[PDB]
RNA sequence: GAAGCAGCCAUCAUUUAAAGAAAGCGUAAUAGCUCACUGGUCGAGUCGGCCUGCGCGGAAGAUGUAACGGGGCUAAACCAU
């Protein structure tokens, strides 16, 4: 998945949730939107 | 399979009008008994009444060349009793039959009304997929054949007229011309006509690929001579070279391939066209430099002192000397001098000098854009 | 908020045993079904297991709703049981059940023979469906995931192990 | 959203009137289709949006106050999303039969299915 | 009937009739029924008028009296009876092809009020007006 | 880009940045953008920042530009030793003190003016904040 | 196999509780499966920002821990008293 300094978001079905030291981007509708870092 | 062919007009079994289906196994290999009965049953239900004691006729399955037995053809005879002495006319091919030869049993004298038999001893190679008819006399079947040669000359003049009026030009309309030529001989004459069409199918407009001199059978002296005369790749299917081709090949070793599978041939013509293809597209800056303080020199006329403002400057690359979106002067980077000495390369924030042969046109505050050009090599698909 | 602040029900003939901080419910099926507890206070009150924050902690409601969901699921586990059918999409795939192992052939040369814990049991209506029922939602869900692990869903053709509720998420083959 | 105390006042005087009369509706919706209600609507196109409207009015916690004492027989609401109608000629009028023949496909509960006098 | 799972659906007015290939594998799965043109569209004509767009729904079932998806001629009968092609404008357009009025065009297909949902009259005119902005018959304020 | 038309002189002293900015009030915009930090604002920056929000609303509204690049900055070539006279003229800079209103903007809705400065903000090099017109 | 979600155009309104000629998966396309919007149910807090205090990520290097002096500490830190 993507790594970027900013989370930035994409769509309303992107949840935007922390795991440990690492934010993830979890999108039910779209794995293309997947990210970590933040 | 039964349901999916019940979505089409194939006459499906029971739900449709009944082309009968049989369920048997050929990939694994388990009989097939039922299928053999079904094939017989359809042929018994059909009316197959045929002359067994009269005259002979039929079609040519596949034709090829033998180098001890001559041009030959495998001919299925529809109408019974092709005899030992009969005169035959197939299209533009004629002759009295010398002998008849078969793979179920070697020596054939009088044939059935449903069997393929090889014929041998003919004038040229008879076309596959059309009609052989026995005839009254040999002399008359010269005269018909010479009329059919007149017909092939009518088809020759038709194919000669067509190419000029389709696009005005003899060949290529636009100035960016590229072509590939090939010289092709397949062993089977039905094959040579079919796969040559598929090699002219795949072409793009920019690089055009074309057949010159399609052959049947072994490579010969004159076949190698055509690709020596005008550059082309010389290929043959199961076809291979003979001694009089080898004599030309050992002198000038043209592109010579005797082959494996047709897909690799269709790939290698595409590869040849791709190598043929014109190669470059990308134009991208390396550096930008500002001019100040002109000097004069007998080497180049004027010398523009420069300071490179951005990017890298290299000895030979194209340049654009510009002020405010006009190109003031044009060139290729001629002289790169730093401080007092000509040097291979210079990077931004550095004093430079440059002058170009027949440059005397310096204006301070003009800008040089030096730019890199990068090849890409397009590939046909 | 709201459900972490709610007492959870005791349907009689459950064990409802508490001994230190373990909570051990056997009931209407199964055995054991034991959880161990931390900073969630809890009061048995006949028809409920009533919860609250324990002494000096900052995790009131946030530990408690965990315990709320746990002792709920233990009561549901001893009564109803958990999960559903694994279906086999992808032609030629086959499930063979035995009391120890769910064996699958998912295109692999070696047979998988996947072993099943005793608090769960499994079933074959068909050679393609595998149904299972059992004591605990955490353990049965992990077993379904271990089965799902062998051939994961793929959006090109959907081959491998589904649960029959996840998205197909179809992606077109781009020869175009 | 809505402040209940000021909002309910305007509604009840018009809404309550249908219940008081000779007959009142209790039409419902669940696993059917709205396109069939738009079928009953193109029937109500004939009467210009009055008699056969099958009005999916269904509020109870912002509206339909209990001040008249005979209106709560037909005004209960829940699952099976509720709809009203309009009645004037009365005495088992033949206007109903056009609504009636569509009941083959079901479209849940309808007027006088609850067995009241 | 009670099944809408698989069918094929077309517009079949005048010489316009049929989206291009019903003789392909789209309709070649099906069994046969004659009735449904004569059952479904053909109900509503003499209660309304002539100059109506014509949709159709093709399917087959055991009782031979199956459930119509489209109940009716498509709404903009007021435009389509008056002008254009029988299915409609005969071309998509922003502008150019016509105009809509409030002095003489109201009453032309007044009978389609009986099987249009479009109810009392001032909203019934506006409901066909947006359809006519689709078709192209736009008029300045 | 942008530069003064005629020299008082062709080079300048470094100077200092103590004290908060004088120009902190919105003149002509409904909205604008004010600088929280301080720093050097290039002529490439002011060119870029105007270009982006112009493109976004295409031609809607009107902008004012309070900032101006007043003084030059000089810079040394790579090869030269220290000393040997002051560097040559290289670019033009708008030096700003903290609290300076950089841009102002009027003829758009509120959120679109917020977007326009959000877009412009990444072209700007230092910390900024959004402003509303108000009174004395 | 198009009737909102493969295309192109209209860039609007109707019927209407409420529903934009409809945002997605889905269907061969509708439907299926929902959103937007509201009814029933349940039950009190609910939603988005702003100013400041202290953290988290952004954080990859060269002989061996190797950027609290070390052990080691959640007070043996930090802030205020």
């Amino acid at each position: 998945m993507k790594v970027r300094a900013s989370v930035k978001k994409l769509c309303r079905n992107c949840k935007i949730v922390k795991r440990d030291g690492v934010i993830r981007v979890i999108c039910s509708a779209e794995p293309k939107h997947k990210q970590r870092q933040g | 399979v039964k349901n999916e062919l019940s979505q089409y007009g194939i006459l499906p079994e029971e739900w449709g009008g009944e082309s009968q289906f049989v369920h048997v196994s050929a990939k694994a290999g388990t009989g097939i008994d039922e299928l053999l009965d079904a094939i017989l049953l359809q042929a018994e239900v059909l009316e197959l009444k045929a002359v067994r004691k009269g005259m002979a006729s039929g079609a040519v399955i596949e034709s090829f060349l033998d180098k001890g037995r001559g041009p030959v053809a495998t001919v299925l005879v529809r109408e019974g009793t092709l005899h030992k002495g009969d005169i035959v006319l197939c299209g533009f091919e004629y002759g009295r039959v010398r002998a008849m030869r078969n793979e179920l049993g070697q020596e054939v004298l009088e044939a059935g009304p449903s069997i393929p038999v090889e014929i041998l001893g003919l004038s040229g190679v008879p076309a596959a997929g059309d009609e052989v008819t026995v005839v009254r006399d040999e002399k008359k079947a010269r005269e018909v054949a010479l009329y059919r040669q007149g017909k092939f000359r009518e088809v020759k003049l038709a194919r000669q007229q067509k190419s000029k009026l389709e696009n005005m030009f003899a060949n290529m309309t636009e100035g960016e011309v590229h072509e590939v030529n090939i010289v092709l001989k397949a062993d089977v004459q039905g094959s040579v006509e079919a796969i040559s069409d598929s090699l002219l199918k795949l072409s793009t407009d920019e690089v055009k690929v074309k057949i010159i001199g399609s052959g049947v059978g072994g490579i010969t002296e004159t076949d190698a001579t055509l690709a020596a005369a005008s550059n082309a790749i010389l290929v043959g299917f199961n076809v291979r070279a003979d001694a009089s081709a080898r004599k030309v090949i050992e002198a000038e070793s043209l592109d010579l391939r005797y082959y494996s599978v047709i897909y690799n041939l269709i790939d290698e013509v595409k590869a040849a066209m791709s190598g043929m293809l014109s190669p470059e597209l990308k134009q991208q800056i390396i550096g930008l430099a500002e001019v100040r303080d002109v000097f004069k020199s007998p080497k180049f006329g004027a010398i523009a002192g420069c300071m490179v403002t951005e990017g890298v400057v290299k000895r030979h690359n194209p340049i654009r000397v510009l002020r405010d979106n006009v190109v003031i002067y044009e060139g290729e980077l001629e002289s790169l001098r730093r401080f007092k000495d000509d040097v291979n390369e210079v990077r931004n924030g550095m004093e430079c000098g440059i002058g170009v042969k027949n440059y005397n046109d310096v204006r301070t505050g003009d800008v040089i854009e030096v730019f890199e050009i990068i090849e890409i090599q397009r590939t046909i698909a | 908020s709201r459900v972490a602040k709610a007492p959870v029900v005791v349907p009689a003939g459950v064990d409802v045993k508490i001994n230190g901080q373990v909570i051990t419910i056997k009931g209407k099926n199964g055995e054991l079904t034991r959880t161990l507890n931390d900073a969630v206070e809890v009061k048995h009150a006949d028809n409920t297991l009533t919860f609250g924050p324990r002494d000096g902690y900052a995790d009131g409601w946030a530990q408690a709703g965990t315990a709320r969901a746990l002792l709920n699921s233990m009561v549901i586990g001893v009564t109803e049981g958990f999960t559903k059918k694994l279906q086999l999409v992808g032609v030629g795939y086959r499930a063979a059940v035995k009391g120890n192992v769910i064996n699958l052939s998912l295109g692999f040369s070696h047979p998988v023979d996947h072993q099943l814990p005793a608090g769960i049991t499994a079933e074959c209506p068909t050679q393609t469906e595998i149904v299972l029922k059992g004591a605990d939602k955490q353990v049965i869900g992990q077993v379904a995931a271990d089965l799902r692990a062998y051939r994961r869903p793929e959006p090109y053709k959907g081959k491998g192990v589904r649960y029959a509720d996840e998205v197909v998420r179809t992606k077109e083959a781009k020869k175009k | 959203m809505a402040l209940n105390l000021q909002d309910k006042q305007a509604i009840v005087a018009e809404v309550s009137e249908v219940a008081k009369g000779a007959l009142s509706a209790v039409v419902a919706d669940s696993r059917g289709v709205t396109v069939d209600k738009m079928t009953e609507l193109r029937k109500a196109g004939r009467e210009a949006g009055v008699y056969m409207r099958v009005v999916r009015n269904t509020l109870l916690r912002r509206a339909v106050e209990g001040t008249p004492f005979e209106c709560l027989k037909d005004a209960f609401v829940g699952p099976t999303l509720i709809a009203y109608s309009m009645e004037h000629p009365g005495a088992a009028a033949r206007l109903f039969k056009e609504f009636a023949k569509a009941n083959a496909k079901f479209e849940v509960k309808a007027a006088a299915f609850e067995g009241e006098l | 009937a009670k099944k809408v799972q698989a069918y094929v659906k077309l517009q079949v007015a005048a010489g316009m009739a049929n989206p291009s290939p019903p003789v392909g594998p789209a309709l070649g799965q099906q069994g046969v029924n004659i009735m449904e043109f004569c059952k479904a569209f053909n109900a509503k004509t003499d209660s309304i008028e002539k100059g109506l767009p014509i949709p159709v729904v093709i399917t087959v079932y055991a009782d031979r009296s199956f459930t119509f998806v489209t109940k009716t001629p498509p709404a903009a009968v007021l435009l389509k009876k008056a002008a254009g092609i029988k299915s409609g404008s005969g071309k998509p357009n922003k502008d150019k092809v016509g105009k809509i009025s409030r002095a003489q065009l109201q009453e032309i297909a007044q009978t389609k009020a009986a099987d249009m949902t479009g109810a009392d009259i001032e909203a019934m005119t506006r409901s066909i007006e947006g359809t006519a902005r689709s078709m192209g018959l736009v008029v300045e304020d | 880009m942008l530069q003064p038309k005629r020299t008082k002189f062709r080079k300048m002293h470094k100077g200092r940045n103590r004290g908060l900015a004088q120009g902190t009030d919105v003149s002509f915009g409904s909205f604008g953008l004010k600088a929280v930090g301080r720093g050097r604002l290039t002529a490439r920056q002011i060119e870029a920042a105007r270009r982006a929000m112009t493109r976004a609303v295409k031609r809607q509204g009107k902008i004012w530009i309070r900032v101006f690049p007043d003084k030059p900055i000089t810079e040394k070539p790579l090869a030269v030793r220290m000393g040997k006279g002051k560097g040559n003229v290289e670019y033009w800079v708008a030096l700003i003190q903290p609290g300076k209103v950089l841009y102002e903007m009027d003829g758009v809705p509120e959120e679109l003016a917020r977007e326009a400065f959000k877009l412009a903000a990444a072209k700007l090099p230092i910390k900024t904040t959004f402003v509303t017109k108000t009174v004395m």
